[PDB]
RNA sequence: GUCACUGGAUUUCCAACGGGGCCUUUCCUUCUGGCUAACGAACCA
């Protein structure tokens, strides 16, 4: 305080800050890849997705929406990006 | 195939590169069928702080997405076939002047086609892979300026050695001055 | 400008952790955040003793270069810091003040406790604040033993210790006295520890 | 809603110098912030400054050395006849011998000493000292 | 402050604060000047020889006399690994 | 802050700093524009379209990867509606409120809010009238607009 | 030069300050004119 590097704040305090309050703003949301074991098909779902997602067929489920990150349903695998 | 892939009959280097292109067109599962549609307008030579010279190949615009699919391949074999040179692909972009009471033209003038959009497209082509993750501009206490370009961390190998080149590529073109940095 | 002999050394880092200086306050403060190393589970903050040490050295550096060693005033109104600052007064010139500072000491030339120090040292800025405040009226610099929660106002060059009590207050004054004797003075080869036991600075009571 | 955005800039600056800070984050940025900061730098009333690129309007971080008393904006931007510049400088500047009223003229953002030498005038912009 | 022919008027020129570079007024009585001793190799601070700083009352008032010493000392080569330019 | 209330809420999307990318997706825009027009003919708005695309299909944002914002697409293919979905919902709400005011005339808060809604609508329509998305008159009318939602 | 007024800069100091031209993707279009391309691509005033 009274002198500091604003151009290079630490990545520890830039991560705890609010979404819009980062030195340049950017999203905190990610995307997933998900399969249920019954189909080999891969479906890519958005972390906060508002739509209850199904894979290409079979209307199992994938996620259910909430006020936060969508809730992935039961046994499923999810990678990042 | 020698003089036709050129378009505007000169010059020395371009024909030299043209014969280095068709040479690579000999293999044709891919490396021919993909390389033939892509021609280029011309090239320029620019020195670097190191003894290696820079070879900048001008590209017609919308063809520019074809040289992108190859690129890594083509700049790999071009830096092989012409050693001691850095090979980069820049699209030739029309710049229309800022309209005024004196220089003025009908049909408005689009945003791309503006001097700043073009110089902001040069920085994007010079680096070609490794998307720019930010920027700054330093306004120096003596009155001059330095664009700090922030390059990605992925595949930054494809560039790392050419960074003092890109710099001098930009300075002979624009008149401006660059620096680079990486994420952490 | 600081030689590698001045570096921490394991012997000293032993005395500090044994004395438990490194244990810091639960409520931290905004000005004392740099001296924090990390927080323990169950809300106990670990002071960074290397920053503790180096400050101590810078502090002892400034006590030194004060031309007359009596002018330096060591103040504690706390009990824990009292027998501490008397000893600091005995080795270095250092006219001390233990317990009641009495107001109007640095102002009010007519008082009997009148002083005109060129430096002040303070164990607890909270409890001693009367001295810090008067100090701010006469242009007097101040050294401070500070916890994580301590008033930063009108204190230059703080030494984070523990200051909740026990041995830390005694150590930091002890180590303070030790280092101003090595600087200028006669101790001469800091390589060897001190004849004086650090338990000479401590609180007594029964 | 934001109106001037120059006036937000010179405010965060003038607020920071006074609190003893050495650096200030401005937002948003704009050509006129840039040019103002430029005439302030070139007389030494700030250090260097660095534009940040967010894809929208930009930010700036300016380094403050002290030595600056007030930097301020004049809204509205009044049309200033050429002889009136004398009259402006008398009101809002601490002495005849230093300080700068900074204009915006067909000859470009500058200070009144430059505009005096270039014999130009226009809308007034702000002051600095 | 120069005068007509190159000549020094203005009976005195004040000190400047090391942290803020703000003038230190004659009546500023919370202002402080710090004298840190200079050492020859292996201790033995040199008498009469100081690395000195001056802080303004504002800063000592504001609670920043501490962190501004650190930034200054490290800069002037007193301390190492204490003060941090990024947060 | 908020137009028609005191709320200062900043809750919003932060668009990433990217013109291009995600470097991973590479699904060939004409492939997404296809999926766009499908949901268009299915009777969806640009708003709920880009959500369905963002949730199930990846598709971070359609302005990126297709170079064109969603509504523009529907217009070039000719799925553009009469009144913007902006207006469409405001008038929807306003009509939905007025229906409630008919069976309850003693609800004053309802009478208050209808004013707020219709105020928003006349402001919006003026805009769309200025940039000529709507005819030089238009002018939402309380009685008539019930059929404009249905 | 009279022992504050006045005459000149030896292209060299150092310095600033301001004005006009060009070159760099760039002075648009039109009108008149000059010379020319195999009916008036070009170029120049
Ligand atoms: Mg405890
Ligand atoms: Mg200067
Ligand atoms: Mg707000
Ligand atoms: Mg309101
Ligand atoms: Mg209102």
């Amino acid at each position: 305080v009274l002198v500091q590097d604003l151009l290079h704040p630490t990545a520890a305090s830039e991560a705890r800050k609010h979404k819009l309050k980062t030195l340049v703003q950017g999203p905190r949301s990610y995307f997933l890849d998900v399969k249920c074991p019954g189909c080999l098909n891969i479906t890519t779902v958005f972390s906060h997705a508002q739509t209850a997602v199904t894979c290409e067929s079979c209307s199992t489920i994938l996620c259910t929406p909430t006020g936060g990150k969508a809730k992935l349903s039961e046994g499923t695998s999810f990678r990042r990006k | 195939p020698q003089a036709k892939i050129l378009s505007q009959a000169p010059t020395e280097l371009e024909l030299q590169v043209a014969q280095a292109f068709v040479e690579l067109e000999n293999s044709s599962p891919e490396l021919k069928a993909e390389l033939r549609p892509l021609q280029f307008k011309s090239i320029r030579e620019i020195d670097v702080a190191g003894g290696k010279k820079a070879l900048a190949i001008f590209v017609p615009v919308p063809s520019l997405a074809g040289f992108h699919k190859v690129q890594t391949k083509l700049t790999r074999e071009l830096e092989k076939k012409f050693q001691d040179r850095h090979v980069i692909f820049l699209a030739e972009r029309r710049i229309l002047p800022k309209p005024s009471r004196t220089s003025r033209q009908v049909q408005k003038r689009p945003r791309s086609r503006t001097l700043t959009a073009v110089h902001d497209k040069i920085l994007e082509d010079l680096v070609f892979p490794t998307e720019i993750v930010g920027k700054r501009v330093r306004y120096l206490v003596g009155g001059n300026k330095i664009q700090k370009v922030l390059l990605d961390s992925k595949d930054v190998q494809q560039i790392d050695y050419k960074l003092e080149s890109f710099q001098a590529v930009y300075n002979k073109l624009t008149g401006k001055q660059i620096v680079f940095e990486i994420p952490s | 400008s600081l030689p590698a002999t001045f570096d921490l050394t394991p012997e000293d880092a032993q005395l500090l952790l044994a004395a438990n200086t490194h244990l810091g306050a639960r409520n931290v403060q905004v000005h004392q955040e740099p001296y924090v190393f990390n927080a323990r589970p169950d809300g106990v903050h670990v002071i960074n003793v290397g920053k503790t040490w180096e400050k101590l050295v810078l502090a002892a550096r400034i006590i030194a270069a004060i031309p007359n060693p009596e002018d330096v005033v060591a103040i504690s109104s706390r009990t824990f810091g009292q027998r501490a600052v008397l000893k600091f007064a005995a080795h270095t010139g250092a006219t001390p003040i233990a317990g009641r500072f009495t107001p109007g000491s640095f102002t009010n030339y007519i008082t009997r406790s009148f002083k005109e120090p060129r430096l002040v040292i303070v164990t607890d800025p909270r409890s001693d604040a009367q001295a810090i405040k008067e100090a701010s009226y006469v242009n007097i610099p101040v050294i401070a033993l500070t916890d994580l929660d301590s008033p930063s106002e009108f204190v230059d060059v703080a030494i984070p210790c523990n200051n909740r009590g026990k041995h830390s207050i005694g150590l930091i004054w002890y180590l303070l006295a030790r280092e101003v004797l090595r600087l200028r003075g006669a101790l001469v080869d800091r390589t060897q520890p001190w004849s004086i036991m650090p338990d000479l600075y401590f609180y007594r009571d029964p | 809603t934001r109106s001037s955005v120059l006036a937000d800039a010179l405010n965060a600056i003038n607020n920071a110098e006074k609190t003893g800070k050495r650096q200030v984050l401005i937002r948003p940025s704009s050509k006129v912030i840039i040019k103002f900061l430029q005439v302030m730098q070139k007389h030494g009333y700030i250090g260097e400054f660095e534009y940040i690129d967010d894809h929208r309007s930009g930010k700036i971080v300016v380094q403050l050395n002290g030595r600056l008393n007030k930097c301020g904006v004049i809204s509205p931007r009044f049309n200033v006849k050429i002889g009136d510049i004398e009259k402006w400088t008398a009101n809002l500047l601490p002495a005849r011998q230093f300080g700068y009223v900074i204009l915006t003229t067909s000859a470009g953002i500058m200070d009144h000493e430059e505009a005096r030498r270039k014999h130009v005038s226009g809308k007034i912009l702000g002051f600095v000292y | 402050m120069e005068n007509d022919k190159g000549q020094l008027v203005e009976l005195y020129v004040p000190r400047k604060c090391s942290a803020t570079n703000r003038i230190i007024k004659a009546d500023d009585h919370a202002s402080v000047q710090i004298n840190v001793a200079k050492v020859d190799e292996e201790g033995r601070a040199i008498p009469g020889e100081y690395v000195t700083y001056a802080l303004s009352g504002y800063v000592r008032s504001r609670g920043e006399s501490d962190d501004s010493l650190n930034r200054l000392a490290q800069n002037d080569g007193l301390l190492k690994n204490v003060w941090s330019y990024s947060r | 802050g908020r137009m028609h209330s005191a709320g200062k809420g900043i809750s919003s999307s932060a668009i990433p700093y990217s013109r291009n990318a995600p470097a991973w997706f590479k699904l060939s825009s004409e492939s997404v524009i296809e999926q766009i027009v499908k949901y268009a003919r299915k009777g969806l708005t640009p708003s709920q379209i880009g959500v369905l695309l963002r949730d199930a299909h990846g598709v971070t944002q359609a302005r990126v990867i297709t170079g064109n914002k969603i509504m523009r697409i529907l217009k070039s293919n000719g799925l553009a509606p009469e009144i913007p979905e902006d207006l469409y919902y405001l008038i929807k709400k306003a009509v939905s409120v007025r229906k409630h005011l008919e069976r309850n005339r003693k609800d004053k808060d309802a009478k208050f809010r209808l004013i707020l809604i219709e105020s928003r609508i006349h402001r919006l329509a003026r805009y769309y009238r200025t940039v000529a998305v709507l005819p030089p008159n238009w002018k939402y009318e309380s009685a008539t607009a019930s059929a404009l939602v249905n």
